[PDB]
RNA sequence: CCUGAUCAGGCGAUGUGUGCU
């Protein structure tokens, strides 16, 4: 399956690729609705 | 009259054209069965249904009988002599009323009742759906693995379900692979009925080829004989309708590419397209493909035919069960 | 909004609703195992959507409730015992039960 | 005055009686669905064999 | 897993102790 674990510094092009989207608000959770 | 029942009957985005009056029937039959669900003594139960004002009613039964089981609906007809014994034995003469119950356990077997209710009305649109047909060339994709049954999927949400003696010996089906068939019978089992098929007879196949060749419809030439032991081997005979063309030729394609094709519409059909004559003999003898004939002698009274041939013919006019003999015999 | 403490709960039999009075809270002297009902406490869940079934339910019974989940208090899993106390507390404002 | 004599005829026999009324139909069908009386019954004139002198 | 009739509804970290090995 595989044979080393290999640890580094990550590049912000690095993590930008890891995401799915942005974070822009503080908000948790909608109230009368739990949804987000 | 407080016309809720009015725009609840016109919801109407599944049973506008099934019917509005029965299902709010249905659905007050349902109310009120959950009516006697609550109390303790087992009286049935009728719901009375207004369509005017959409209101409606609660009565309880007495259930005319000759027995005294179910005895808050156990009526017979020395007490019918009270009534002028207008009472018949056996009916369910209802004699009583009931009122109201809030009950939020009734309320959710109200709502329990009411979907086996809308069950029953989309079992009963499906039938509806089937008598638009009764029975067709169609195909399905199959979902579900039984022991020997396969329950298939297809449009408009119905269903079918394929027989294993329907089905091939050999040839086993597999979830992800389509299978055509024609659907014969929709016999009623418990809790509605169900589509049938059985795609292994030989208007499957001939069916495949009237909807392959194109000089099929157009009557260039016609099928004059499709003769199939299924899935191992069949024999059908054809001719041109009178234009020197190949049928063969015509009804094969590229390469097999019809009949090839036309096979595995079958699973593996060894499928043999064979040429036709004027008279019976020629008809017969090119119908005894593929082989040599040397002869060919009948009978005009009795309709009884003899042929022969050489050994490494015999072989090939034979066949392994008759299958060859018997195809050009029917 | 606000929680009852009614005896009329939805998906549960009368086994459960068994030791219960009509106003929903267990009889003074009465033997409980693990996993039975002591106090029936539902609550509404919010509306938050309905279906045309429930719409037609709503028209047929006329009843607001309509959406209601469960909080019943419920003997912890192993226990035992007879029950032989219950004291209730109400705030101002709230009407007074048979019980209190 | 004892609900087997009641049994001793059936319950269409008691129908055949203007004594009988309409609550007291409903009376009758309450009392009988506990399986203890009106199941048309019939004994020789009051005792069976449980009901022995002993 | 638990509860009811294939569907619905239920899965905490810190700190303070205190007691056992």
């Amino acid at each position: 399956e595989f044979d080393a674990i290999k640890i580094a510094l990550a590049s912000p092009d690095m993590i930008r690729s890891w995401s799915f989207g942005e974070v822009k608000k503080p908000e948790t959770i909608n109230y009368r609705t739990f949804k987000p | 009259m407080n016309k809720e029942i009015l725009a609840v009957v016109e919801a109407v985005s599944n049973e506008k054209a099934l019917p509005r009056e029965k299902i709010f029937e249905a659905l007050e039959s349902a109310l009120a069965t959950a009516t006697k669900k609550k109390y303790e003594q087992e009286i049935d139960v009728r719901v009375q249904i207004d369509r005017k004002s959409g209101d409606f009613d609660t009565f309880r039964r007495w259930l005319v009988v000759d027995e005294v089981t179910q005895p808050t609906k156990e009526i017979t007809l020395e007490a019918a002599r009270y009534e002028d014994e207008s009472l018949n034995l056996g009916d369910y003469v209802e004699d009583q009323i009931e009122s109201v119950t809030f009950d939020r356990i009734t309320t959710q077997t109200a709502k329990q009742v009411i979907v086996q209710k809308v069950r029953e009305a989309e079992r009963a649109m499906v039938v509806d759906q089937f008598r638009e047909h009764e029975g067709e060339i169609i195909t399905g994709v199959v979902k579900k693995v039984n022991r020997d049954n396969i329950s298939l999927d297809l449009g408009n949400n119905a269903e079918a379900v394929i027989l294993r003696e329907d089905m091939l010996p050999r040839e086993n089906f597999r979830p992800g692979d389509r299978v055509r068939g024609v659907l014969y019978s929709v016999r009623p089992e418990a809790r509605g009925a169900q589509l049938f098929v059985t795609r292994s007879k030989p208007e499957m196949l001939i069916e495949l080829f009237r909807i392959e060749v194109p000089e099929i419809g157009e009557e260039v030439i016609e099928i004059k004989a499709a003769a199939r032991d299924p899935g191992s081997r069949a024999k059908i005979a054809v001719k041109t309708n009178d234009k020197r063309i190949d049928p063969v030729g015509a009804c094969v394609g590229m390469r097999g590419a019809r009949v090839q094709a036309v096979s595995t519409e079958l699973g593996g059909e060894r499928i043999d397209i064979v040429l036709w004559d004027d008279n019976p003999a020629q008809f017969v003898i090119n119908a005894m493909a593929p082989a040599d004939v040397a002869s060919i002698v009948v009978d005009e009274d009795k309709h009884t035919m003899d042929i022969a041939v050489e050994a490494g013919n015999l072989a090939q006019a034979i066949g392994r069960n008759g299958q060859n003999v018997r195809l050009a015999s029917q | 909004g606000p929680e009852e403490i009614t005896a009329d709960i939805p998906n549960v039999g009368e086994a459960a609703l068994s030791k219960l009075d009509e106003s929903g809270i267990v009889y003074i002297g009465a033997e409980v195992t693990g996993g039975d009902i002591l106090v029936g406490k539902v609550t509404p869940k919010g509306e938050t959507q309905l279906t045309p079934e429930e719409k037609l339910l709503r028209a047929i019974f006329g009843e607001k409730a309509s959406d209601v989940k469960d909080s019943s208090l419920r003997v912890p899993n192993g226990v035992s015992g007879t029950v032989i106390d219950v004291q209730v507390f109400t705030r101002d404002g709230v009407e007074k039960d048979k019980r209190a | 005055h004892y609900i087997g004599d009641l049994v001793q005829r059936t319950e269409v026999e008691l129908l055949k009686t203007p004594n009988l009324g309409k609550k007291s139909l409903t009376e009758i069908k309450d009392v009988l669905a506990s399986r203890g009386l009106s199941l048309g019954m019939r004994l020789e004139n009051w005792p069976p064999a449980s009901i022995a002198d002993e």
